């Protein structure tokens, strides 16, 4: 026969991983919501925890 | 894992007015296994201090 590519055994190959990124762009910013006050901060930091003020 | 198996010919003579014809080589393939094992065992405590050694 031949040297015959049909005989000699063919390897396979690989390369490292690559991170995919799912895309639906999330912005809807900037808008409401924004602009933290000091008051909702008075909700934010302890002490005197929730529930919410008035 | 692959390999190239060795060759066996004979000879011819050579000469005047005679020629030579080539010959071919083959290949073959092997494989193996990966295994995994393990175990674990705990101890106790109060007995460890009351016992005199760990």
């Amino acid at each position: 026969a031949y040297t015959k590519i049909s005989d000699v055994i063919v390897p396979e190959l690989f390369n490292p991983y690559v991170i995919n990124t799912t895309t639906q762009l999330s912005a809807f910013f900037q808008s409401g919501i924004a602009a933290t006050d000091d008051e909702l901060n008075a909700l934010a930091k302890k002490a005197g925890g929730g529930s919410t003020l008035n | 894992m692959p390999y190239w198996n060795d060759l066996d010919g004979d000879s011819q003579v050579l000469n005047d007015t005679d020629d030579l014809v080539p010959q071919k080589i083959n290949a073959g393939q092997d494989k193996a296994v990966l295994i995994l094992r393990g175990n674990a065992w705990s101890s106790h405590d109060l007995a460890a201090t009351l016992s005199g050694s760990d």
